[PDB]
Parts: C-alpha cells; structure tokens; sequence
C-alpha cells in the first residue's frame, strides 16, 4: 500500500475497552472521613460520557481498600486482547499518591503497577487512563486576579488538581473537574486529540470556578487540575 | 463547594 | 471583524522569551556527587534548538544551590512584559521534587514559585516551561518486550522520566531526553503543538534506547517521560 | 549510560 504513519494509538479493536469507576461517597465511621456530596453526579456524568465513547462501564460504589485492590487486580488479570484501551476514573478522599477506600488508604502505585506492561500483556502498548478526582494535599491555590518498552508507557494520569493541592467537589453540582471533563468530552472527543482535551478542562477549571465560602481560608480559591502523560502516541477516541 |  | 478563537497562547509578542539553562556538570567533593559526563552535549545542543525558536538563551554552568535560587529569583524580577513565554531547563543530580546544585540540593517548588501567577506578574498567562533532566528516585524500569486564575496556571514541566525512577544520560551522546527533545523540536517545532511534540519525544526515548551496563543491575533498562501539564492554551512556537 |  502506501506510505503509513503511526503517531496515534490504534482505537479500532473490536472494543474501545473498560471504564472502570469508583465511587466512594460514604466512608466508614472510624476513618473520620467525610461523606462526599456530590460524588454520584460525577459518577452518573461520567457513566453516560463514557458510554457515548463506546466504553463497557462498570460503576462500584463505597470500596473498601481490600475490594478495591482485588477489583484492580481481577479486571489486570481479564483479557483485553479485543480491547482498545483502558479507563479508571477513581472518585475519593486522598492525599499525594494516595486514594481512599471506604476502610483506609491505598497507594495509586498499587492500583496502576497491575496493569504495567509487564504485568498486563493484553494491555502492553494500549493507553491506561487513570482518572483521579481527589485530593494531593492540602494546600489551597488563592489565585491572582488577571524490541522493549518501558513498563511505564502508555500511562495517562488526568489528575484533577496539581501536586499537594485540595481537590474541590461541589455538593450540588459535581466536582470541578469531573463536570468540566465530561464536558469538554462530549464536545469534542469526535474532534480533539486527547490531550488538546485535557488542556481545555484545565482551561475551564481554572478560569470557570472558584470557591464560596463562609470560611475566609478556604474561600475565594481556584484550581488547575494537572496531566501527567507517559503516552507514547497521540490519542483519538474515534477512528477513521 | 468542598474538599476531597 | 470576524469570528475569534483563543484555544492558543499568545507566541507573537517582540520576543519569544527567555531560556535559561543551568548546566551543572561538576559537584564539590564534600556532597559526594559524580561529573555528569555528557551534560555539556546536552548544553550545546539546547542551547542552539532554543536559539532557533528565537528565545534569548542564557547558559550556566556549575551554580551552587545559592547561586540556583539567586538566579531564578532576579529572572523572575525581570519585565516579561514584551515576551511569550519562558523556559528554564535544568541539568543535574536530583531525587523527587529536587534538583542539586554543585554544593547541595534545591526544591523544585522554591524555583518555580518564583514564577507563580502572583509572583511574577509579566508572565501571568504566559507559559512558564520547566525541563528537568534529573534522577526522580532510584527507581530502574526493567522494559517489556513487545476573574482569577490559580497561581499554579501556565506551567509545563517537561521531565526527562516517570516519578520515582532514574534518568539516563550517555557519556557520549548526552541525555536520552534531552537528545530527543532537541531533534523532536528541530524536527516539529514549526508543525505541533508543543504536547504532541512531547509525546513524539516520550516515544523516542522509550523505543529508541536501552541501557548498556557490566553490571547486570543497571544492564538493558528503559525510560519513559512524563509530561506535567498545568497549561491552559496549546502552545505552538510559531505563529500565523 | 549512566544515572543522574
Ligand atoms: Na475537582
Ligand atoms: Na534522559
């Protein structure tokens, strides 16, 4: 045939792939961590954005730690042979490198060291999008006025806030970030490079939102959610 | 509006 | 006039902007540190990929940790007010979240704070890109055969491996990273968009090289970038 | 090769 590229990932397998999601609203008692208001908004939204992209979603609500890691490692042990890529969008408490189960904390390395290169071959050389809508610490952003691979590659972290940052949820409306990403997917994932995406959600992020609070520290406060790429190639989630 |  | 799009950073001010290189290659005896044999391949050869992009390069060689901050805090105290963008690429030993200087080791966060939407006025808006050819840990990837805006807004940090891992530089040829981030840039520069050069940097360096070492602990290792993007824009260096 |  002709001359061929490969600068993108290639989306047309039989099946576009997993979207997991975890949905941790209620936390048990004895951690003393909040409820999350709002959270089943980000859930649902995200369950219809990614059904529209032709993901098999499987929604999981209130894990704790141990159901959490044997999620994870059942769906890296499926075979995704068939399968384009692989989503899990993580709705919880956290902390740096930390996410919340129901019960206590589990590392983000945990849940993403299952589906390394090595570790899941039917998904060596496909994009795994991890999708974290929680915290990275505590600090608040106050704003100014205006023949091998790598078994790191083909990791994408859309986190919702920068390092060390709160991550803001609104009660009613959803949180930041997971509003503005479905968003921004369905208006252009049949346009957009994947990335190009990710930078209108943080646009919308930070010019869009800002907190209301009776509590001067945490009121008046912005947020950029932050894109951590080790993709390889470019990523559309249509094909031609 | 609240943090996670 | 007619319709307007503003999906893109502003790159047709008087001047492209500042590059400041800091090479550091040689370490006080009392820290232990080795010579970065290579770095000054690196050096050379970002210094003439930025000055083909039009940016004023400035290079630096061998700063102390007091000398780093010194540095970038009077740069942040310049008039940005005629440039599109700034960059500042940093050579050296480092761990997570640190970079050294030839007489011991510096935050990342103290350099960049310098530059944060509220703290230097003449670049809020502007991308600020921040690329770091340093250790992240010691971590080796054994491969796989196959009204406001936040003040975090507008920076792009470039990093030469995933969190937690080792970074590679050659002796002879220089840094995996920073060899494939200057041919990506004369390659693509006036055709990308900077995150799709990046990802064809991410590429290079992951299918591209592999360690070869006579000690069988750091023997036939892999690397992967990662990009960290807290941009609001696409960012072309090129203009209409 | 070497690491930094
Ligand atoms: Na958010
Ligand atoms: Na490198």
């Amino acid at each position: 045939s002709g001359i061929s590229l490969d600068n993108s990932y290639k989306m047309d397998y039989p099946e576009m792939g997993l979207c997991i999601i975890i949905n941790n609203k209620n936390f048990h008692k004895s951690t003393g961590m909040t409820s999350r208001s709002g959270t089943d908004v980000d859930a649902a939204n995200l369950r219809e954005t990614f059904r529209n992209l032709k993901y098999e979603v499987r929604n999981k609500n209130d894990l704790t730690r141990e159901e959490i890691v044997e999620l994870m490692r059942d769906v890296s042990k499926e075979d995704h042979s068939k399968r384009s890529s692989f989503v899990c969008v993580l709705l919880s408490h956290g902390e740096e490198g930390i996410i919340f189960g129901t019960n206590g904390p589990v590392d983000l390395k945990k849940i993403t060291n299952f589906f390394r290169g090595d570790r899941c071959r039917s998904l060596t050389g496909k994009p795994k999008l991890f999708i974290i809508q929680a915290c990275r610490g505590t600090e608040l952003d106050c704003g100014i006025e205006t023949h091998k691979i790598p078994v790191e590659a083909d990791f994408l972290y859309a986190y919702s806030t920068a390092p060390g940052y709160y991550s803001w949820r609104n009660s009613k409306d959803g949180s930041w970030f997971i509003q503005s990403l479905c968003a921004m997917l369905k208006q252009y994932a049949d346009k957009l490079e994947f990335m190009h995406i990710l930078t209108r959600v943080n646009r919308k992020v930070a010019t869009e939102f800002e907190s209301f609070s009776f509590d001067a520290t945490f009121h008046a406060k912005k947020q950029i959610p932050c894109i951590a790429s080790m993709l390889t190639k470019e990523l559309y989630f249509y094909h031609l | 509006d609240e943090v996670d």
